[PDB]
């Protein structure tokens, strides 16, 4: 009954890093790198 | 160089700080006293190398805002739930589309994902928010 | 006199829709809980700096518009309106008792050269918070409006409304001189305060609606 | 999302993980 009211930190990081790993991957493709555009279809 | 007068044309010589990018300066005060303005020779003949070339720059705003100048390239068709080819104001791009309810607010007329890949166009003669979908 | 109280002056940045978004722009802001300058009076004349925020409040309508220039005299763009209608022009005046007080134009708006003008129905007109930023760029003058409804007389309210855009005139003049115009012992609150290219995180909601900023760099957290 | 990412099924659903779990449980006690 104690369980109840009771680490997943440890586990949720898995979850978090995995999602934050993810979301900067996508983000990197609104970089320039020095292009005149982020967009392929603008070039 | 016409005799006619034409070479009136002159140039600023002096000046106080450099002039930013389309900027303009048209003052005549004084620059151990010169006029900070020189003109061309332009005579019939200047010197070999030195006649008047006209010029103009044309500039592209480019600001997304409601597209004003466009090429002479005729509009289709639109066609919505079969993916397709699509070229909007000049936004180049590829993907299925459908008139949407994620409605845009009445001054927006694009739309971009998570990258700034857009996911969402405004049709600019029947007025519609198309998803584009990949 | 001052006042400090705002979380105002959050406006649309982009042009673009998103939506259930947290977003990051570089823009001129109005720093958060910094000092209006707040007045309530004649037609003073104040700087433009990088951009202006504006508001307004009052009992039926007094604010007519306002002025701005290179210099208070130089291509300076008027706005002012009709009962239904803006109206806007770039010319020079000798702006010199430079109101539309009596002493629907006037103030020696003598133009000769230099009209590019514009006029449209969405603007200041009979609706109670008449807020407005301006935001003066190259080739560039795009001008934000809400008229939030409000109960209170002449202070400043604490809240949020984001401004949405309402025209852009490419006017070409590099303005550093700015002023308003009132309509004629009458008394009506405004309030003015120079925007800063802060960074703002905003709360796009599922609407695509700015529900939040957070000015970034305001405080540690 | 649509930009070439994509997130496969583990081969196990949790169902059969709850089916092992299960069986370990019963084995146990
Ligand atoms: C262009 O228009 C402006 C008015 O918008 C003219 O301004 C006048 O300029 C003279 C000096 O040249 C002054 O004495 C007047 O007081 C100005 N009038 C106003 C109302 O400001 C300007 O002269 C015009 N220029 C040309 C070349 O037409
Ligand atoms: C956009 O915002 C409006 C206003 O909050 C939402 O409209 C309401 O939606 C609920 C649920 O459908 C209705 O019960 C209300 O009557 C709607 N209000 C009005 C004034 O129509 C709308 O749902 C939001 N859009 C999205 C996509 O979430
Ligand atoms: C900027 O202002 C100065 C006067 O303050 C003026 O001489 C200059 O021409 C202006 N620049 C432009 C681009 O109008
Ligand atoms: C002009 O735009 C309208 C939408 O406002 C559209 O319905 C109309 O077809 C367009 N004109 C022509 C000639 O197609
Ligand atoms: C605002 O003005 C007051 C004086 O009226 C000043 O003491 C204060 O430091 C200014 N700034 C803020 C954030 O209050
Ligand atoms: C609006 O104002 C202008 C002058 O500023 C005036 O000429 C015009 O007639 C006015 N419009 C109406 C509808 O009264």
């Amino acid at each position: 009954g104690k369980i109840q009211d009771s680490a997943l930190g440890k586990l949720q990081n898995v979850v978090n890093q995995n999602a934050q790993a993810l979301n900067t991957l996508v983000k990197q493709l609104s970089s320039n790198f020095g292009a005149i555009s982020s967009v392929l279809n603008d070039i | 160089s016409k005799v006619g007068g034409n070479y009136n044309y002159r140039y600023r010589l002096f000046r106080k700080s450099n002039l930013k990018p389309f900027e303009r300066d048209i003052s005549t005060e004084i620059y151990n006293c010169y006029f900070p303005l020189q003109s061309y020779g332009f005579q019939p003949t200047n010197g070999v190398g030195y006649q008047p070339y006209r010029v103009v720059v044309l500039s592209f705003e480019l600001l997304h805002a409601p597209a004003t100048v466009c090429g002479p390239k005729k509009s289709t068709n639109l066609v919505k739930n079969k993916c397709v080819n699509f070229n909007f104001n000049g936004l180049t791009g590829t993907g299925v589309l459908t008139e949407s309810n994620k409605k845009f607010l009445p001054f927006q007329q694009f739309g971009r994902d998570i990258a700034d890949t857009t996911d969402a166009v405004r049709d600019p003669q029947t007025l519609e928010i198309l998803d584009i979908t990949p | 006199a001052y006042t400090n109280s705002f979380t105002r002056g959050v406006y649309y940045p982009d042009k673009v829709f998103r939506s259930s978004v947290l977003h990051s722009t570089q823009d001129l802001f109005l720093p958060f809980f910094s000092n209006v300058t707040w007045f309530h009076a004649d037609n003073p004349v104040l700087p433009f700096n990088d951009g202006v925020y504006f508001a307004s409040t009052e009992k039926s309508n007094i604010i007519r518009g306002w002025i701005f220039g290179t210099t208070l005299d130089t291509q300076s763009l008027l706005i002012v309106n009709n009962a239904t209608n803006v109206v806007i022009k770039v010319c020079e005046f000798q702006f010199n008792d430079p109101f539309l007080d009596v002493y629907e134009s006037g103030v020696y708006s003598s133009a000769n050269n230099c009209t590019f003008e514009y006029v449209s129905q969405p603007f200041l007109m009979d609706l109670n918070l008449r807020e407005f930023v301006f935001k003066n760029i190259d080739g560039y003058f795009k001008i934000y409006s809400k008229h939030t409804p409000i109960n209170l007389v002449r202070d400043l309210p604490q809240g949020f409304s984001v401004l949405e855009p309402l025209v852009d005139l490419p006017i070409g003049i590099n303005i550093t001189r700015f002023q308003t115009l009132l309509a004629l012992a009458g008394a009506a609150a405004y309030y003015v305060g120079y925007l800063q290219p802060r960074t703002f995180l905003l709360k796009y909601n599922e609407n695509g609606t700015i529900t939040d900023a957070v000015d970034c760099a305001l405080d540690p957290l | 999302k649509f930009n070439g990412l994509t997130v496969l099924p583990p081969l196990l659903t949790d169902e059969m993980i709850a089916q092992y779990t299960s069986a370990l449980l019963a084995g146990t006690i």
